[PDB]
């Protein structure tokens, strides 16, 4: 086969004019989404936070109209996807992967207003769920809508709308052009043959994605953390031992959250108002502990700088590790809309500073800093739990800028997606799509 | 906590001539650094990591060793490199030093110019009386000084001080002081001053009449 | 330049205290891990404590409870250690250093000239200053040694320069030598017969601890 090799090597590269522009306007408009998106779930946690100083004076009023704005919100976007959308629940990115293989319907038209909409329910809430799996397969389906609305045929333009879509819309989650690139190539793409997604397209999208992020978003950053010290080489064995552990409590969690999936149906059956009042339940849940205790609640990204800091007590830090650890559970399992990715950076920095603070006090000679093992293990449990290290990495250098931390971020990152490998795990979003596929059967 | 001990206190060698000291660790040490002090200066990083030179430590230096003995080497030793060398180990914690290694220059036995001085006019007008007599420029160190009132031997109140090898010629020197009231100097009459070196068996006495 | 140039030592009486400070110049003195060493009189280097860029981790070797206190001004760019209820076990030269690693093993990485500490209820002397001529009936040879003798004063250290730096060979300063709670020394000069007394060869001492600066011209006796 070397003749066909000699054409195709010297027709490399040639994609479309059309599908890069059209690239470029899905791009600006999961970008515009993602803005408004962000602009809604802020407004709705102040509303709620401009409530309880109304009714300051009455601690029980105010542990009350805590509880009942969460369950409100709750509730109508758990109803808002049972009754137009149940595709638009949970994460959103297991099916736009289902997508990309050709195995899932893009109800663009259902999702867009479900998901929209209902995240700013759950999200705005308070409770634990984050921005980039909504903004993921929101910006999926625009990437589709495009594809439809100009009618462009081609499998190259559906694969790659679709994924330049989805690849804007975690770009524009976290102001991380590299890494929503990065997700594309390494997680979302069909993992087990060859497809037509074109690459430069996706990285016009990701461009015009995040240039509409900048405008309506600058001078403020979503992690600010300083310049932490460096790593020295005969430090490095302590960040794969970090990774060791991230690599084996990684598929606990995957069991955990399956686990507690079916666990929770248990308890409505499929009933729609079961459902909708046990969200209900667990957004109030949120909203009263997002009140009297507020690590333990809402998307966590707050609390990452000051885990960093070392600020936390070691008391305060296992208290909030494994509370979070039930709300994530409680908020993602459940099958609300919003996702699990960003938590899981909270639970990772949490992780890590807990890990430092013990390698600070064992080793002095070493002259730690227990904020790089934070900055070593934020991207740790997306190495451990959902399997794609290199995108946690690249994901983390962008929000954090401390490139000096790379070889103890690779590090942990191998211990996390080796460990989590032997030890019998599987990526977190494959085992959703299968057990979703094999419920589309059965 | 972790006790290093450097080897040879002090040594001497020729230059151009091959220098060896040591370091040894009462547990077992990883790493160890090596600081060169000339007195009056800031101590200087000599040769940190067990091995790795430093920008400017000219190549004739070379440190080696593993797990509980150390070891620096100056393949062809200078002049400029007299200085002492204190070893540092960080590999526990908390971090400690050696004793040190003097390494002095090495040259020809040369003896003193002898020197002696009457107490100054202006001490004796106060009342004390200091007879300084002064050993200038020789090697080796050891000397032995005696003092001689009218012929007879004065042990008590003398006081001697030698200079750190010297910069340009490499040799010593050393001054004697006999500090007496002017009462006591006055009742006496010849003042001596004997060298008791390692270059001759027979002492360069310098000395002075009152009259 | 990198420089570190630590000041604030002196004179102390025994059971007080005094606050040593180091000053960085030529580097970005955050960032850096900052350290105290102090060498004994002819002694061993022994280290007193280190201080992490932000101030939240210091460690001082095994000693007393507020024995040492390092602390850093990242606005001022410098370093301070203070010693309370001093005693003569801390007169020393204390030496203020920067922390740096290679493989990861710390190390030393610049060091400061050193301020000296003396700890002692002797009071300040300045110094009677004489000069040392060649005794009456001197034995004139090739070349003359004069000198001058630096008698009482406390505490170290004195200056001795001859003809204000121009006669800078031959000359040979010894240690002071301490008794009775103060200190003598004195140096000697070698120069050419047809320097002196051709020419005026004077020494010029200088004792700051007491705002002594004082000429003593050497002339023939008798």
């Amino acid at each position: 086969r070397r003749r066909q090799l000699i054409r195709q090597l010297l027709e490399r590269d040639k994609t479309p004019l059309a599908i890069l522009f059209m690239a470029a306007v899905v791009g600006t408009l999961v970008g515009l989404a993602a803005v408004a998106f962000d602009k809604g779930v802020a407004w709705l946690q102040n509303q709620r936070m401009g409530a309880l100083v109304h009714t300051a004076d009455n601690y029980p009023l105010l542990l009350t109209v805590a509880f009942l704005c969460s369950a409100v919100l709750a509730m109508f976007g758990y109803f808002l996807v049972r009754k137009y959308a149940p595709e638009a629940g949970g994460s959103g990115i297991p099916e736009i992967e289902g997508a990309l293989e050709d195995q899932r319907p893009v109800r663009w038209w259902r999702v867009l207003p479900v998901k929209f909409f209902g995240g700013l329910g759950t999200l705005g809430g308070g409770m634990v769920l984050g921005r980039a799996g909504p903004t993921v397969q929101i910006g999926g389906n625009i990437g589709r809508m495009v594809l439809d609305i100009f009618r462009l045929k081609g499998d190259e333009a559906r694969h790659t709308l679709l994924a330049t879509g989805a690849a804007a819309g975690l770009a524009a989650a976290f102001n991380a052009p590299l890494a929503g690139i990065l997700f594309i190539i390494e997680e979302m793409r069909p993992q087990f043959r060859y497809t037509l997604i074109s690459i430069k397209a996706v990285f016009i999208g990701v461009i015009m994605s995040t240039i509409m992020y900048r405008i309506f978003n600058h001078e403020v950053a979503l992690i600010d953390v300083g310049k932490l010290s460096d790593a020295p080489l005969n430090t490095l064995w302590l960040y794969l031992i970090l990774g060791i552990i991230f690599g084996i409590f990684g598929p606990i969690f995957n069991k955990w959250v399956l686990g507690m999936q079916d666990l929770l149906h248990r308890v409505h059956g499929g009933n729609i108002t079961k459902w909708v009042l046990m969200g209900g339940a667990i957004g109030g849940l949120c909203g009263l502990l997002g009140f009297v205790a507020p690590a333990t609640s809402g998307g966590g990204f707050n609390l990452i700088p000051i885990a960093t800091a070392g600020n936390f007590s070691m008391g305060m830090l296992v208290f909030i590790f494994v509370a979070r650890v039930i709300t994530t559970l409680l908020c993602f399992s459940s099958g609300a809309p919003g996702g699990i990715f960003a938590p899981m950076l909270a639970l990772g920095t949490v992780l890590g500073t807990a890990f430092g603070m013990v390698a600070v006090e064992l080793f002095p000679q070493y002259h730690l800093e227990a904020g790089t093992f934070a900055i070593a293990g934020m991207g740790a449990l997306l190495a451990a739990s959902i399997r794609a290290p290199l995108t946690g990495i690249i994901l983390v250098l962008e929000m954090t800028d401390n490139y000096q931390l790379i070889l103890p971020m690779i590090i942990t990152g191998l211990g996390a997606t080796l460990l989590a490998q032997f030890t019998g795990g599987k990526p977190l979003y494959s085992a959703i799509l299968a057990r979703t596929l094999a419920k589309q059967e059965a | 906590d972790i006790v290093l001990t450097q080897s040879p206190a002090i040594m001497s060698a020729a230059p151009g001539d091959k220098v060896t000291m040591t370091c040894s660790a009462s547990s077992s040490v990883s790493y160890i650094h090596w600081y060169q002090q000339k007195s009056g200066t800031s101590p200087k990083r000599w040769i940190y990591d067990t091995s790795k030179l430093t920008s400017g430590v000219p190549v004739r230096f070379s440190g080696s060793g593993s797990g509980t003995s150390y070891s620096l080497t100056i393949n062809t030793m200078e002049a400029e490199d007299a200085a002492t060398y204190y070893c540092q180990q960080w590999s526990s914690h908390p971090q400690t030093f050696g004793g040190g290694t003097k390494l002095e220059i090495l040259r020809a036995d040369a003896a003193p110019t002898v020197s002696i001085f009457p107490p100054s006019s202006e001490q004796l007008t106060s009342g004390g009386a200091s007879v300084v007599c002064f050993l200038n420029n020789f090697y080796p160190k050891d000397i032995n000084v005696k003092w001689k009132i009218d012929g007879s031997e004065r042990q008590n109140g003398v006081l001697n001080s030698w200079t750190d090898q010297d910069s340009k010629d490499s040799t010593y020197s050393m001054s004697s002081t006999l500090t007496l009231t002017k009462d006591e100097y006055e009742r006496h009459n010849s003042y001596t001053c004997e060298a008791t070196h390692k270059t001759s068996t027979s002492p360069i006495v310098k000395s002075f009449n009152r009259a | 330049e990198v420089r570190l140039l630590e000041s604030g030592g002196g004179l102390v009486q025994p059971g007080g205290s005094l606050k040593l400070s180091c000053a960085a110049s030529g580097f970005d003195y955050s960032r850096y891990w900052m350290s105290w060493v102090r060498q004994a009189p002819g002694k061993g280097l022994k280290w007193i404590g280190e201080i992490n860029p932000v101030s939240s981790t210091i460690n001082y070797t095994p000693s007393l409870k507020d024995k040492f206190i390092i602390s850093r001004d990242n606005a001022k760019d410098t370093l301070y250690l203070q010693i309370s209820k001093v005693r003569s076990e801390d007169t020393a030269l204390y030496y203020c250093a920067r922390l740096y690693y290679g493989y990861g093993y710390w190390y030393f990485d610049v060091w400061g000239a050193g301020t000296t500490v003396t700890v002692s209820s002797a009071k300040t002397t300045p110094p009677s200053v004489y000069p040392l001529a060649p005794g009456s009936a001197a034995a004139a040879a090739s070349m003359v040694t004069l000198g001058c003798l630096v008698k009482g004063y406390f505490p170290e250290p004195v200056t001795v320069t001859w003809n204000s730096g121009s006669l800078a060979a031959g000359v040979h300063t010894f240690p002071a030598v301490l008794q009775a709670a103060l200190y003598t020394l004195s140096s000697s000069v070698t120069v050419p017969s047809s320097s002196w007394p051709s020419e005026t060869v004077t020494c010029n001492v200088a004792h700051p601890a007491s705002s002594t600066k004082v000429d003593k011209k050497i002339v023939p006796r008798a």
